[PDB]
């Protein structure tokens, strides 16, 4: 405990950048998101929403995509056990992610049916 | 822009390198993302066609639209075994054309289908693009390589291909020749010289036998495998972590895609490392079911899982030898080209099977076909 290391800095600052990342896809799930919603509750006609719906797809796949690229780059690091903070922001990177990844699922079943 | 040199090109069944020489040495050419390699890859989507890295990067989000391995179609009728057996793994279509292959794609919301020879025209404009975005001068002219065993009918095709992508291709050179170029071998004093090219990359194996007199090249024998890389040892390591996995967790990650992936893609990444290290890591947090997978890989174990694989690499050598009447003691020269052959055991297996003779390897091996080419463009100029 109270052991920090300057090593430790780097890595943190590889996770940091990887959070910045996460947060620009993130943004991109959040307009699709808003778009999906604003279709099932909006004054489409019911003959034009499934076009609509389908118009998503595209880049529905393109922000898993970019997820799982994501999670790729997370998945190189190395982290000892003493680096405790990195390995604690690792999983909840981690997690943040896999929950985003839940929602573009939902995204997925509500598209294209 | 002004007028710039010759380059050398390998257009390869996965990844196309291109090279160039001057300043009395060749430099292999990074592409725009900087690797000295690049997908054979075309993608066509609703807005556009993507080439090279471009093209590879969107393969998960768009597979039926995302055409590689042309080379394996070039040249070829329909109804060739190979193009029959091909067509089964691959998640793209292809389709009899009065009994030509035709890749078919939905492109720009439009059914299309283009041949093999222009798939490939998409591929070696886009290597005509890297030479000239490093050179700052435009190129025309070019050698590309063909696999040894290729027909007149292949090789062929891969000139139309030069040509739609207009390219003047100076000369169309084999593959082992242009890895025997590059070393020199041409170039040693004395008699006649046996070199055994041994070609582990991309997706195949080819093992050539090549009889150099007086400057002459000619090919005595060729074996191999034409489905076998780094593919199957990845998915060797991938099939010990998934058990490894049963035994520790009890739980099977088979089925679910995203975990098998991140394994796959750690495991590639781990065999690299045992190119140069005797132990690799591996932490993958959360990759099933919220259990994080926290292990290790030494290069014996890489190697035991391997083991039937590595081996059976020699019989071909063993084919070739028998093929080209020759007796292994009468190699004067052995030539390591593709990626799979930075393997340390594959290396040792080979060396010994010479009784301790030295490797050509000094050439990265995934470069040495074009690092050939280039040099032989400089000539030709």
């Amino acid at each position: 405990l109270g052991s920090n290391s300057p090593q430790e800095e780097v890595e943190l600052k590889k996770l940091k950048h990887l959070e910045k990342s996460v947060e620009k896809i993130a943004d991109q799930l959040e307009e699709l998101n808003k778009e999906l919603t604003g279709i099932q509750q909006g004054f489409l006609p019911k003959d034009l929403q499934a076009e609509a719906l389908c118009k998503l797809d595209r880049r529905v796949k393109a922000t898993i995509e970019q997820f799982m690229k994501i999670l790729e780059e997370i998945d190189t690091l190395i982290l000892p056990e003493n680096f405790k903070d990195s390995r604690l922001k690792r999983k909840g990177l981690v997690k943040k992610v896999q929950a985003f990844l839940a929602e573009c699922d939902t995204v997925e079943q509500n598209i294209c049916q | 822009m002004s007028k710039g040199p010759a380059v050398g090109i390998d257009l390869g069944t996965t990844y196309s390198c291109v090279g160039v020489f001057q300043h009395g040495k060749v430099e292999i050419i990074a592409n725009d993302q900087g690797n000295r390699t690049t997908p054979s890859y075309v993608a066509f989507t609703d807005t556009e066609r993507l080439i090279g890295d471009a093209a590879k990067n969107q393969v998960a989000m768009n597979p039926t639209n995302t055409v590689f391995d042309a080379k394996r179609l070039i040249g070829r009728r329909f109804d060739d075994a190979v193009v029959q057996s091909d067509m089964k793994h691959w998640p793209f279509m292809v389709v009899n054309d009065a009994g030509r292959p035709k890749v078919q794609v939905e492109y720009k919301g439009e059914t299309k289908s283009f041949y093999p020879e222009e798939v490939s025209s998409m591929v070696l404009t886009k290597m005509k693009e890297i030479a000239e975005a490093y050179l700052g001068k435009t190129v025309t002219n070019a050698v590309v390589t063909v696999p040894a065993y290729f027909n007149d009918s292949q090789r062929q095709a891969t000139k139309d291909a030069g040509t739609i992508a207009g390219l003047n291709v100076l000369r169309i050179i084999n593959e082992p020749t242009a890895a025997a170029i590059a070393y020199g071998l041409d170039k040693k004093v004395g008699a006649e010289r046996n070199v055994l090219i041994f070609d582990l990359g991309g997706g195949t194996f080819d093992v050539s036998i090549l009889t150099i007199e007086d400057g002459i090249f000619e090919v005595k024998s060729t074996a191999g495998d034409t489905h076998l890389g780094g593919e199957d040892f990845d998915n060797r390591m991938v099939n010990h972590f998934i058990a490894e996995f049963k035994r520790k967790h009890k739980k099977d990650i088979s089925e679910n895609k995203r975990a098998v992936r991140r394994l796959r893609t750690a495991c590639e990444r781990a065999k690299r490392t045992l190119w140069s290290s005797t132990q690799a890591s591996i932490e993958i947090d959360s990759l099933y079911e919220g259990i994080d997978f926290y292990t290790s890989i030494t290069r014996a174990r890489f190697e035991e899982l391997n083991a039937d694989l590595f081996r059976g690499t020699l019989d071909p050598v063993e084919k070739a030898l028998r093929d080209a009447k020759l007796d292994k003691s009468q190699i004067h020269d052995i030539v390591l080209v593709g990626g799979s052959t930075r393997i340390p055991k594959i290396q040792k297996l080979l060396q010994d099977f010479f009784n301790g003779k030295e490797l050509n390897k000094s050439i990265n091996p995934d470069e040495a076909v074009a690092y050939g080419a280039a040099v032989q463009a400089a000539i030709l100029s």
